[PDB]
């Protein structure tokens, strides 16, 4: 039993948001599907649901939503978009099939929608190289992208211990940039390769950047 | 884990003074009424509730005549009775949720008007 | 039915206890339809407790929901760093148009003070080729969050030149990391030699400084 939401991304104010929640391992005839969102930095906001007999119902507010479903997926459609629609959107399984808020138990990972008139822009990726105890830091500066999010992996995921990927910061330029660092023994610079795996799906950008010591 | 003798839908016309929407749970296991809870749901709204612990029935002012024969509850009958004016105003799909202790169940009936 | 949780500043040490109240303006359905959820940063919410006191399958018994009607409370006993999260209550009501979450209450594990390990990174030749130069000062695995970073360029204090970013509380060991980014033009960056960031923090007796000379 699991649910999976489609990609979000950048949405213009004239655009229409369409999100799909593909469930598996259970039937929509037996459970309600709930849609929740969260503004960046803010709290969970309950949107509405669609009951197990296929009927949708919506909470008390701002937005123009329409929840629908077919045999195996549930669609959230939004119209007349606003800056305050910029949120991470979650679909979740709700137990009382009639749609009461008994329990939300199987959640999706969530997707970020950015409502902005701004154009997407892929990132530039620069190495953060150690120079000089016995521990060395090194990382990857991920500069000038739009919108969020960026994803950063190290050595294709085989390196996770000691990794710190910072929250993106918004620059005066109106563009995001972040750092992602990792700490290792100073002796491993020269025998171990470190490569940062940057992804930016709005801009179709995959950057693999050998961070090497100068 | 409650189960039900399901009816897909029940019909009624202008001749109907009263309307029965049936609800029959088959594996009820309670011997006193205070453990049983009943709720009828319409368009996201609890239009009838019976909290067995408290012997209290509650209806919104727009389902004023909606009821259940509490004398039939342990036997499994949670069916809803309404007058014709509250029914013809609220046709559609109903949900019957019965709770006996932790055991819970739901079943669905469409109220349809024939003209 | 607006839900008000404890204002988001709930703290305790490893093994201590935290308490988070959730208040409802209308009483919830059957006085007990109130669920508790745990959200760590960047993750989906996880259900902990439902019907006010029933625990989700696999949730340790140190999470305890009590209350009824309009008043509920989540007691986290035997606190541990794996519990740094924000916590939401959710209510059901007799018309679903009112179902809502609370505003969230973040929990923060107190641990023993830990001074940061500082590293300073010079710009890349890749980026200098672009006309801009980023200097990155990294403050690693410190506690608690209050830290101060002073940028200096040939012993000259900087201002309005820097952007920061701080991780959330680490789930494995309850520390924080911080990154400072000095942004200079290529021109400005190559008119100077010594680039340093001064880190002052409760775990350091004397402010630590970490530098580099342009061209090592
Ligand atoms: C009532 O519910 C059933 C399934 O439970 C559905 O197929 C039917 O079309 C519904 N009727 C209306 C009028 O929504
Ligand atoms: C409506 O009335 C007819 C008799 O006229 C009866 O058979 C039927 O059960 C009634 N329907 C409901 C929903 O009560
Ligand atoms: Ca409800």
């Amino acid at each position: 039993q699991s649910v999976k939401e489609s990609g979000g991304g950048l949405f213009q104010p004239g655009g229409s948001l369409r999100l799909s929640c593909s469930v598996s391992g259970f039937s929509l005839s037996s459970y309600a599907i709930s849609w929740v969102r969260q503004a960046p930095g803010k709290g969970l906001e309950y949107i509405g649901y669609i009951s197990s007999i296929g009927d949708p119902y919506y909470a008390d507010w701002k937005g123009r939503f329409t929840i629908s479903r077919d045999s195996s997926t549930v669609y959230l459609q939004m119209t007349s978009l606003r800056a305050e629609d910029t949120a991470v959107y979650f679909c979740a399984r709700s137990y009382p099939g009639n749609g009461d808020l008994g329990r939300l138990d199987i959640w999706g990972q969530g997707t970020t929608v950015t409502v902005s008139s701004a154009s997407t822009k892929g990132p530039s990726v620069f190495p953060l190289a150690p120079s000089s105890g016995g521990t060395a830091a090194l990382g990857c500066l991920v500069k000038d992208y739009f919108p969020e999010p960026v994803t950063v992996s190290w050595n294709s995921g085989a390196l996770t211990s000691g990794v710190h990927t910072f929250p993106a910061v918004l620059q005066s330029s109106g563009l995001y940039s972040l750092s992602s660092v990792v700490t290792v023994p100073s002796s491993s610079l020269g025998t171990q390769t470190y490569i940062c795996n940057v992804n930016h799906k709005p801009s179709n950008t995959k950057v693999d950047k050998k961070v090497e010591p100068k | 884990q409650l189960l039900f003798n399901k009816t897909k839908s029940v019909e009624f016309t202008f001749g109907n003074d009263t309307v029965v929407i049936p609800c029959f749970v088959t594996n009820m296991e309670a011997q006193n009424t205070t453990e049983v809870y009943v709720k009828w749901k319409f368009k996201g709204r609890d239009i009838y509730t019976f909290d067995g612990a408290l012997n209290k029935s509650t209806v919104p002012t727009d389902f004023s005549s909606a009821k259940i024969e509490v004398s039939q509850l342990l036997k499994g009958d949670a069916s809803l009775k309404m007058d014709k004016s509250d029914a013809v105003s609220h046709t559609g799909n109903y949900t019957c949720e019965v709770t006996e202790l932790t055991r819970e169940g739901e079943t669905i009936i469409e109220l349809k008007y024939r003209v | 039915p607006m839900l008000t949780q404890s204002p988001s500043f709930l703290s305790a040490s490893v093994g201590d206890r935290v308490t988070i109240t959730c208040q409802s303006s209308q009483s919830v359905y059957r006085n007990k339809y109130l669920s508790w959820y745990q959200q760590k940063p960047g993750k989906a919410p996880k259900l902990l407790i439902y019907y006010a006191s029933t625990l989700a399958s696999g949730v340790p018994s140190r999470f305890s929901g009590s209350g009824s009607g309009t008043e509920f409370t989540l007691t986290i006993s035997s606190l541990q760093p794996e519990d740094f999260a924000t916590y939401y209550c959710a209510g059901d009501y007799s018309d679903d148009i009112e179902n809502a979450f609370g505003g969230g209450t973040k929990v923060e594990i107190k641990r023993t003070v830990a001074a940061p390990s500082v590293f300073i990174f010079p710009p890349s030749d890749e980026q200098l080729k672009s006309g801009t130069a980023s200097v990155v000062c990294l403050l690693n695995n410190f506690y608690p969050r209050e830290a101060k970073v002073q940028w200096k360029v040939d012993n000259a204090l900087q201002s309005g030149n820097s952007q920061e970013s701080v991780t959330e509380q680490d789930s494995k060991d309850s520390t924080y990391s911080l990154s400072s980014t000095l942004t200079l033009s290529k021109a400005d960056y190559e008119k100077h030699k010594v680039y340093a960031c001064e880190v002052t923090h409760q775990g350091l007796s004397s402010p630590v400084t970490k530098s580099f000379n342009r061209g090592e």
